[PDB]
């Protein structure tokens, strides 16, 4: 019955930023430090009205603030990056305990040229404010309201009527 | 390459398996007062190739169930190396210790089959109570691994290489450990723990295969090395030297002891080890929540 | 005396009334639960902001909100 | 070497219970029913699966059917098979053989349903990011959900045990 | 409609014909019922798997340690009829007539 | 067989049945049929005989299939629309096959075969305590998801239960074979009036359960089988042979007697429905069902057979057992007529 | 009998058996959550018959969400559809991999 | 499709040596005990196991004794066969 | 990031597979272009079908069975 409307590709046509997720986890506290403030916007968005073609803008606003934020990795500071990736690769699964002395070479680096100090552990957590432009929304599940209520029989009882009213045996 | 590494695995099982025979020999042969094998052939390869190669020549139930039966302990023997972590394990299996326990219930299995197809003696009635004296140690042995890894986190075995590392795992559970490797001298059906027919060649084939497997297991898992990655030579002669001497020493103990008696293994297995499993496995529970290390899992 | 007659039998009750008894005191109990509450497992959401409450800071670098530190203090 | 992988080892599965459920000496029946739950454990595992089937495996092809084989090898012997297990060995694989064309090569048959007639890739779950595999906190519960669970399964299992000593002569 | 279902429900329907007609032995058809708690486990198993009902998933393990211990009751009765005659007959049960 | 162990297994009893009352879930109303089996199986062969290992078998394998097409059904629910509670399902295939489980439970005429066999060859204890919560336990079940059943099912086993019970039983000359096949008809009745109105099963339920443990009870002061033993308790005591009359009279349903109360209600709010032959149909058999409980009374009571001596042997002798509660019980079963609004105790 | 320890003695001891929307211990839904949650608040304070009456629209949703069975039945019309005008034999197809 | 390619190397080969070695030439209700007995130990373990990957919740002090209960449960169950004559011969 | 980079390409894959639609079902009677098989409109998860249907068999195996059967 009930047909639907999906956008079209007028705004899926956009850059990704097409690196490897190991790189991306080698720079997990970074750039969940400078950017991806706003990007909560996109996650409230999406957790309130639960919409995928609702949230997209703001799915190109996180896609460039990555681009941003990988420009300004890729110019400043610094070169090594690409060595911290490159030795953190092929550890199967990546931890942090495994690459050490290059993380702290690229900490060094990225104090003395630009600041960024890492989040302390377990900083990346405990639920935070986000305000928005747009009204919080409302009725998000599309049904109507609730159809009938019981009616609440009320008042005290009445003393026996007739005794059982069965055949026989009253009182 | 995946086949090339499935011929990697079991084509050395072979050699591996014929050289212990002949590494068992020898060593029963000076723990006894006996040079030897030594005259036909260069220190005895041969004696074992050409043992393989005479059974093989000497041989002269319900045809359909007498084949099923050694067919199913030599797939077993085959297959059961599959997640074995010598540094980078062959399936990367999220949880391969019960699937362990598992394949050695279906190794009961064939040797119930074995015994139904003996064809109808009191040798089968024996070979029944051989099944019973068998499966009367999954419990303990399952009870164990469940306390050994209750400090590892998960199944993983990984990550079980992960906590190894910095101290061996024999010194936060010495009894325990030797509990298992008891459990594992009943498991492997070998002296003292005895007794009981045709292919021999591959009965004897899935039994050693047994034997190493549970061997490498047990190097595995009560002891490490430190791994330094990018190089997986230095943790596998180091694995492979103390899974030498511990095969030598289980081949040790198998040398110098008499055998039990059936009520005795019984009475033994119940009354001395299954309650003080369970007060080491509580234990083992009321630890971790009492120390504040209970292990990440992921 | 009582000891030898069941050897085993009697070291089992032993270690096994401890592991019963020594749950009812320890340091570290509080301190158990405490460390297994503070791993996030569930994401967190975030909410529309507040009604000006005395928590929740914008950058979670800024330590007004509850959060660990004996994580590294032992 | 196809697609309806799933669909096959269903396949063989009815194909094994109707090799034990023909009625052969009991010996072979077990034959029949370790090798019926080794192709559904690979059902399940094949729906991954990854911990649940191959964990109550060890239970049912761990200890089931070696007890099967040993008080079935202790009380007799069956030592002669007859044409009524070949016909309705025969008969089984009729109504197996006419479900498999009449699904395949056509639309629907109904019982009382309606079956799609595909092989069932989809349904399936779009990679949606578990990283606990819901198996495994799954049956990781009882313990600080299921207070009364337990206490009944154990103490339905400590009155097992008194009731197979007593009936087997207890004490 | 999950395909698979129809031929999973089939096998429990055959299952459930060998459970109930048996003519020579009584472990046949207690096997036969084991079979069909085993089409029952896995059928549940698929079900809780491919619905992703996560947070009761204690059906497939305790149906199947529950029924296990019937299938524990069922061998101690066959073992004491084993014992009370010669052998486990759907036959030699016509005493106490009906 | 020590008190300690079999106090224990009472007591799994008491607990597996109150696990079917309250449990919503329902794998714990599962759980509750299989422990209730598991507990009831060990009542039985008491003895060593081979009569109570074969009874105990035939009813193990009736009550295990039981109990397996009832998790069928329950799988097949949540294969529909798919929640634990007992509530009023969602399909008819699903509930057709979860009475036809309790039709194997608690034993309808597709299902009685049994019923005779396993009531005959064991001690009287276990044939009362069996009986007894092993009829309790679907009332439960019923009278929580009466509203999503067929009533084809359930009336074709209520008129086809009560007949075979009416016809099957005025040939027998087992009092055990006699109690269960009373028993088949009367949960004929007590299955039949589900759809309309619970209160009458629950109450039949009660009035019947009160009638079997006397009835039991007096069986139990005396160890007879047969009509014979009974003539001779009649020659060494006759109160008990009074017992027999009016309990057995009750048994009939007759209107100054208190076993007429759970037809005459039953008939009531099944007529004020307005189907007429079905309701008088029934009550012909239940007509047709008391030619053998006047039989025995006449055996019993009202004519008196030849005995045997040593009788006078034991005149010197009381009937010295304990019962449990057997006078109180019975002028409880026997003498409750006037006490017809006390119908109003449920709700 | 349907006692009321359940509702007396206040240990809920299978109200989280139940269905979902009860906190899993890692917070996942299942694919019919929201259809769960309107369904039951549909059938709250209703005697069960004029949920059958009323509330069949939640009803039929929440059944079709569950098994898919109109949905792979219209895909199924889709792969015949294609099955058929691929033995015709058009459009070797630019839907994979191409345009 | 991995175990599947190693299940069936394996199984050729254990035909091809098979094939080789082949083709070129009254009982006690005391043993009845021991595996019953076992299957039921076998099915508290399986209550026992989904522990360690379980250990990490909040209500740690309702798993610690349930926990307790289960293992108390089991000791309890091989007391009573202890004293009572159980796995004797 | 992850998550947008999913829900912008099934979205895409949603788009394209109404254009397979829209190009292929231009002959049948009944039909309409778009029907969603529920009643109220809220975005409903996909079912790997609607994701990936005609694909025969390499990317549906890959996104579906390798998890499954792999490492
Ligand atoms: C002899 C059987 C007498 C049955 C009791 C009398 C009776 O109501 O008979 C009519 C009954 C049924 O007739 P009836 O009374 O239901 O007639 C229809 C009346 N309305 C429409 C109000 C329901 O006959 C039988 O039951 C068959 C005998």
């Amino acid at each position: 019955p009930g047909i639907v409307e999906l956008p079209s590709l007028e705004d899926l046509k956009v850059q990704e930023v097409k690196v490897s997720s190991s790189v991306l986890k080698a720079a997990a506290h970074h750039y969940g430090a400078q950017c991806d403030k706003p990007n909560k916007e996109f996650m409230l968005c999406r957790w309130e009205e639960k919409d995928p073609r609702r949230c997209l803008e703001e799915g190109k606003l996180v896609n460039q603030c990555a681009l941003e934020f990988f420009r300004q990795i890729k110019r400043h500071c610094a070169e090594p990056f690409t060595e911290y990736w490159t030795c953190i690769d092929y550890s199967g699964l990546q931890l942090f305990r495994r690459c050490r002395k290059e993380q702290a070479q690229f900490d060094k680096c990225v104090l003395d040229k630009l600041g960024w100090v890492r989040p302390d552990l377990g900083e990346l957590s405990k639920v935070t404010k986000v305000k928005t432009d747009r009204p919080l929304p409302e009725n998000p599940y599309h049904s109507r309201a609730r159809p009938e209520p019981n009616p609440e029989v009320e008042g005290d009882l009445k003393p026996a009527r007739h005794g059982s009213r069965l055949f026989f045996w009253t009182m | 390459m995946f086949m090339i590494n499935v011929l990697t695995l079991i084509i050395p099982i072979l050699l591996a398996v014929a050289f212990l025979t002949l590494v068992e020999r020898k060593v029963l042969g000076y723990m006894q007062f006996r040079k030897g094998p030594n005259v036909v052939g260069p220190y005895g390869l041969l004696q074992p190739i050409a043992d393989a190669i005479k059974l093989f020549i000497k041989e002269p139930s319900s045809i359909s169930m007498f084949i099923l039966a050694p067919i199913l302990a030599l797939t077993l023997a085959l297959t059961m190396w599959i997640p074995l972590p010598m540094p980078y394990p062959l399936i990367n299996m999220n949880l391969g210790v019960l699937f362990m326990l598992a394949m050695s219930s279906l190794a009961v299995y064939s040797i119930l089959w074995s015994g139904w197809a003996s064809n109808s003696k009191y040798a089968l009635i024996g070979a029944l109570r051989a099944v019973a004296q068998t499966i009367s140690y999954e419990v303990t042995l399952a009870i164990i691994l469940l306390s050994v890894l209750l400090m590892n986190g998960s199944f993983t075995l990984s990550t079980l290489i992960i906590t190894q590392e910095q101290v061996w795992l024999i010194f936060p559970a010495w009894p325990l450990a030797m509990m298992w490797f008891i459990s594992t001298l009943a498991e492997t059906n070998r002296a003292p723990f005895d007794l009981t027919a045709g292919p021999f060649a591959l009965f004897f084939m899935a039994e050693y295969a047994n034997i190493i497997m549970m061997n490498i297991f047990t190097t595995t898992l009560f002891l490490g090395a430190f791994h330094n990655p990018y190089m997986p030579e230095l943790y596998t002669i180091n694995f492979t030297i103390k899974s030498l001497l511990l095969s030598i020493t289980f081949l040790w103990i198998r040398a110098s002891y008499p055998r039990f008696r059936y009520d005795q293994l019984m009475h033994l297995l119940w009354k001395n080890f299954l309650p003080l499993t369970l007060a080491l496995c509580m234990w083992h529970v009321s630890l971790p929540i009492l120390l504040s290390s209970i292990p990440p899992q992921t | 005396n009582v000891w030898a007659k069941e050897p085993v039998l009697v070291a089992s009750f032993a270690i096994a009334g401890l592991a019963v008894i020594l749950p009812t005191l320890s340091p570290y109990t509080k301190y158990s639960l405490m460390i297994n509450r503070a791993t996030p497992y569930n994401y967190p959401v975030p909410l529309r902001d507040d009604g000006n409450m005395p928590d929740v800071p914008s950058h979670p670098q800024d330590p007004q909100g509850p959060s660990l530190e004996w994580l590294k203090r032992l | 070497m196809m697609t309806y992988i799933v669909f096959i080892l269903s396949i063989i599965f009815v194909m094994g219970f109707v090799g034990f459920s023909s009625k052969p000496s009991p010996i072979y029946g077990g034959l029949g029913l370790i090798v019926s739950g080794g192709v559904g454990c690979g059902i399940v595992l094949n729906f991954g699966g990854s911990f649940l089937g191959l964990m109550v495996f060890l239970i049912y092809l761990g200890g089931m059917m070696v007890v099967f084989g040993y008080t079935t090898a202790m009380a007799t012997e069956q030592y002669p098979s007859n044409k009524v297990v070949l016909g309705t060995f025969i008969t089984g694989l009729l109504m197996e053989f006419l479900m498999v064309y009449y699904v395949l090569k056509d639309k629907e048959v109904e019982i009382v349903f309606k079956f799609n007639g595909m092989g069932d890739w989809v349904i399936y779950d779009t990679g949606d990011s578990g990283f606990f595999s819901e198996e495994a906190m799954g049956i990781a519960a009882l313990y600080s959900y299921g207070t009364w669970l337990v206490i009944v399964t154990g103490w339905s299992l400590l009155i097992g045990v008194v009731v197979i000593m007593e009936i087997t002569r207890g004490n | 409609m999950s395909l698979v279902y129809m031929n999973i429900m089939m096998a429990f329907t055959v299952s459930l014909t060998g459970l109930l007609m048996y003519r020579s032995h009584l472990m046949s058809s207690l096997l036969c019922l084991e079979g069909m708690m085993l089409s029952l486990f896995i059928l549940a198993t698929l079900m809780i798997l491919n619905s992703h009902f996560t947070l009761a998933s204690m059906m497939p393990i305790i149906l199947l340690v529950f029924a296990a211990c019937e299938a524990a009751l069922g061998l101690s009765l066959l073992v004491m009829v084993s014992n009370t005659y010669g052998t486990d007959y759907v036959q030699n049960l016509n005493l106490l007539q009906c | 067989m020590n008190p300690i162990i079999l106090i224990i297994i009472l007591m799994t009893v008491m607990l597996g049945t109150i696990i079917v009352m309250i449990s919503t879930h329902w794998l714990l109303i599962w759980i509750g049929f299989e422990m209730n089996m598991l507990a009831i199986i060990p009542i039985m062969m008491k003895k060593h005989n081979p009569r109570a290992t074969e009874a105990s078998t035939k009813y193990f394998l009736t009550q295990s299939t039981a109990s397996m097409l009832l998790m069928m059904a329950i799988i097949i629910n949540l294969m529909f629309s798919g929640q634990w509670t007992v509530m009023k399902l969602f399909n008819p295939m699903a509930s057709m096959l979860m009475t036809m489980a309790l039709a194997m439970k608690l034993g309808m005429a597709p299902f009685h075969f049994w019923v005779p066999e396993v009531t005959q060859g064991i001690p009287l204890s276990s044939g009362l305590i069996l009986l007894t919560w092993q009829k309790l336990a679907p009332m439960s079940v019923l009278y929580q998801i009466l509203p999503s059943i067929n009533l084809d099912l359930i009336l074709t086993l209520s008129i086809l239960s009560i007949t075979i019970g009416g016809w099957g039983g005025l040939n027998q000359t087992q009092l055990r074979k006699i109690m269960a096949y009373s028993s088949i008809a009367h949960m004929g009745w007590m299955t039949a009036v589900l759809l309309y109105n619970p209160t009458m099963t629950l109450l039949n339920l009660i009035i019947y359960i009160i009638m079997t443990s006397t009835m039991f009870t007096l069986f139990m002061a005396n160890s007879t089988t047969t009509t014979l033993s009974l003539s001779h308790t009649w020659n060494k005591a006759p109160i008990m042979t009074i017992l027999v009359l009016i309990t057995l009279l009750s048994m009939g349903g007759l209107p100054p007697l208190s076993g007429f109360m759970p037809k005459w209600m039953i008939i009531q709010e099944m007529t004020k429905n307005d189907s007429i032959i079905l309701p008088t149909l029934m009550a012909i058999t239940a007509l047709l069902n008391l030619y053998f409980y006047m039989r025995l009374t006449y055996s019993t009571a009202l004519t008196m057979f030849p005995s045997t001596n040593n009788m006078k042997m034991k005149w010197q002798f009381p009937t010295t057992k304990r019962m449990t509660l057997l006078p109180t019980m019975t002028v409880l079963s026997t003498m409750l007529l006037p006490l017809t609004p006390i119908l109003s105790i449920l709700e | 009998p349907f006692f009321d320890v359940q509702k007396k003695l206040g240990v809920d001891l299978d109200h989280w058996m139940t269905i979902q929307s009860a906190e899993q211990p890692h917070r996942i839904p299942a694919r019919c959550h929201a259809f769960e949650k309107e369904w039951i608040e549909c059938a709250h304070g209703i005697g069960s018959i004029r949920a059958e009456k009323e509330c069949k629209i939640e009803f039929e949703d929440f059944r079709e969400c569950l098994l898919r069975q109109k949905t792979m039945k219209r895909l199924n019309a889709i792969k015949r559809q294609r099955d058929k005008l691929i033995k015709e034999g058009k459009y070797t197809p630019p839907p994979h991999h191409s345009g | 499709m991995n175990l599947m390619i190693t299940l069936l190397t394996n199984f050729t080969l254990a035909t091809l040596l098979v094939t080789i070695a082949f083709w070129l030439p009254p009982f006690s209700m005391k043993f009845f005990l021991v595996a019953i007995t076992f299957l039921l130990f076998d099915l508290e373990i399986a209550l026992l196991l989904p522990l360690p990957w379980a250990s990490q919740t909040t209500n740690l002090n309702t798993m610690l004794t349930m926990a307790l209960l289960l293992i108390f449960l089991l000791a309890v169950s091989l007391a009573y066969e202890w004293t009572q004559k159980g796995l004797e011969w | 990031l992850l998550q947008a980079e999913k829900d912008r390409r099934v979205l895409q894959m949603l788009r394209e597979n109404l254009e397979e639609e829209a190009t292929i079902m231009k002959d049948v009677p009944g039909w309409k272009v778009g029907e969603s098989v529920f009643h109220t409109t809220r975005w409903v998860t996909p079912m790997m079908g609607e994701l990936y249907g005609l694909r025969t068999g390499e990317e549906i195996l890959s996104s579906t069975y390798g998890f499954i059967w792999y490492t």
